[PDB]
């Protein structure tokens, strides 16, 4: 019995004493472990989206699937407590939320957009940032004017088009900013 | 506010 047979497994910004304790569990389960991002890997356990290996996956993987970090000690010890296990192998149940880490503030969008694009960024996982402050990860502008618009450059935060927010919900991943510049 | 700038009042959105 190896539950996770035929799945090939790589992870992101993961702490080194969870990444270790992944490797081990997620072999026992019958996993291949992989260190590099290799062309086999079926699976991307990611603890950011700031990193080369996300941003490979999000831009030329769209066959693999990107996993939150409780994904493998959860399905560990559903499996050594003699639980039933599905089909499934409770990859849905742990599937990293698309705008996992996004804090997004918007400026110079108007009403129902406002309202909608809120609902979207809750919906996939996002954090709604009303106000900016130095810890929105994405500012969505209308455009490159006002003070949100000032700050956010100051303060090194990606100023992105809507079209950022739609195309990552879309292709169900963060995608670079550079892209999706005003 | 101090490292803030605060949601944009709805009567003044574009």
């Amino acid at each position: 019995s190896k539950p996770l047979k035929g799945f090939v497994i790589c992870c992101t910004s993961i702490d080194l004493k969870q990444r270790t304790e992944i490797s081990t569990k997620a072999t026992k389960l019958g996993a291949a472990y992989r260190s590099d991002f290799t062309k086999d890997v079926t699976h991307l356990i990611a603890g950011d989206f700031d990193t080369p290996k996300y941003k490979f996956a999000a831009k030329s993987r769209p066959d693999i699937k990107i996993m939150s970090s409780e994904w493998i000690p959860v399905l560990y010890e559903s499996w050594v407590q003699g639980e039933d296990l599905d089909d499934g192998l409770l990859v849905d149940k742990h599937l990293l939320p698309t705008l996992f880490k996004c804090r997004v503030c918007l400026t110079n969008i108007g009403q129902p957009e406002r309202s909608r694009i809120e609902n979207y960024v809750l919906k996939h996982g996002g954090t709604f940032c009303p106000d900016l402050t130095r810890d929105v990860t994405h500012l969505i502008a209308g455009t490159s004017s006002g003070r949100k618009y000032e700050y956010a450059l100051k303060w090194k935060i990606n100023v992105v088009c809507v079209e950022w927010l739609w195309q990552s919900i879309q292709r169900n991943a963060v995608l670079e900013p550079q892209y999706f510049q005003l | 506010g101090y490292g803030r700038v605060e949601s944009t009042p709805p009567a003044f959105l574009p």
